[PDB]
């Protein structure tokens, strides 16, 4: 059981779509989205003026 | 054709990368999204009566 | 679409991946413990005989 | 969509993580219950001698 653990622990970390990619994707996206942020508050400055 | 209109010389707001092997290019279409706003800002702005 | 579509089924595969390793390998829990009953019948027998 | 988007994976890291805590940390069980068996063996040894 123990050692058939450790190996299904190894296996599950092994998923080929970690978390860690997700986290690199949330941080650019994160970035991305404060980039868009900005748009839109240029748009609506704008329009109001 | 943004460029033609501009006449702001050549500089660039695409950028590759947007693709990737491992990350299988997943948020392209959001740094698209990205340039294009942008691009709109100056568009709005440098269109000009 | 495709991001969120191949995100689901990517996570959707992990999953099941992960109670398919755990069913198909340790399914041989059974045949493993066949002495538990195997052998304590004898056991028993013994005391009598 | 990005909020939509963060919100669930997010949700996604918490559920894994809580049981992936769950798994790697509670696992020490085998090791720490070893002498269940390694010393009861010895009681029924002692029993003959």
């Amino acid at each position: 059981q123990q050692q058939q653990a450790m190996a299904l622990l190894d296996y599950f970390s092994e998923r080929f779509t970690n978390e860690s990619l997700y986290t690199w994707l949330i941080s650019q996206l994160s970035s991305l989205y404060l980039q868009a942020y900005d748009a839109v508050l240029s748009l609506c400055l704008s329009a109001e003026a | 054709s943004l460029l033609y209109e501009l006449n702001l010389g050549e500089q660039s707001f695409v950028g590759g990368g947007g693709w990737n092997d491992l990350y299988q290019g997943l948020m392209a279409g959001e740094t698209l999204k990205l340039a294009l706003m942008r691009m709109e800002r100056v568009y709005v702005e440098q269109n000009s009566r | 679409q495709f991001g969120s579509t191949l995100l689901s089924l990517l996570e959707r595969k992990d999953s099941l991946s992960f109670d398919a390793y755990q069913m198909i390998q340790s399914g041989d829990l059974y045949r493993f413990s066949i002495d538990l009953q195997q052998q304590d019948i004898d056991i028993n027998k013994a005391s009598l005989e």
